[PDB]
């Protein structure tokens, strides 16, 4: 995102954020889901 | 982080940035930086803290 | 109150173990649950795998992970897992596990057809089986 001010902020900006913020939260629930489903309680995934 | 390396709006600055005594980095620093932090001794010390 | 005929239990060894045995009982049976669950949480919780899982499964590997303040204190106990022998007046210690030390991630029981005929799981196994 590059030459988008807060006035500017709109449908690009709102994706880009759900791409770099709330969908990393989402991955990151699935796999902690995935694990506990599986009583997978001893390998804990790296989130870099 | 230096792009592929090539003539960037950022890359051309990074010279001027550094002559105040800063570092910028290549894109294979910036990845043994990160890989860095895969090694045993730092994936024991993330499931401390 | 009349008493039965004079009666012998008999306990089977090694070789009769099969998948699956004793979960019928394990559904229809308080008593029976009870046995299997104690032994089951008590494995889960010291050794990081499930006796019922592998009666049930009867997986070909499993592999045990030694990740975060859980898996450290389950590795322990594997390492903890000793031979207890008297030489000189002195004790002395042996690993079993020889394989599993302070820098250990993960360690994998295997076997070639499933691991309820390796004799470490089905002794267990076919004890609770019986004891149920």
């Amino acid at each position: 995102e590059q030459g988008i001010e807060l006035e500017h902020i709109d449908s690009k900006s709102e994706f880009a954020h759900r791409i770099m913020l709330t969908n990393i939260l989402r991955m990151m629930g699935c796999v902690k889901k995935q694990k506990s489903a599986r009583g997978i309680e001893t390998r804990p995934a790296q989130v870099i | 982080t230096r792009g592929t390396g090539l003539m960037s709006a950022n890359n051309i600055i990074a010279e001027g940035i550094e002559k105040m005594g800063v570092r910028t980095f290549s894109q294979k620093e910036m990845a043994f930086n990160l890989l860095g932090l895969l090694t045993p001794e730092v994936v024991e010390l993330c499931q401390k803290s | 109150e009349i008493e039965q005929p004079v009666t012998t239990f008999v306990f089977t060894g090694q070789g009769s173990q099969e998948q699956g045995m004793g979960m019928d009982l394990y559904k229809t049976s308080k008593a029976a649950q009870d046995v299997w669950n104690r032994a089951d949480n008590h494995f889960k919780d010291t050794y990081g795998f499930s006796i019922l899982d592998i009666v049930i499964n009867n997986p070909v590997n499993l592999t045990i992970h030694f990740g975060g303040e859980k898996g450290k204190r389950i590795r322990e106990n594997y390492s903890a897992m000793i031979f207890e022998t008297i030489v000189d007046g002195k004790l002395k210690t042996e690993k079993i596990f020889k394989e599993i030390n302070e820098h250990s991630t993960s360690y994998t029981f295997r076997s070639e057809k499933g691991l309820l005929s390796a004799t470490q799981f089905t002794q267990p196994a076919l004890t609770l089986m019986e004891k149920a």
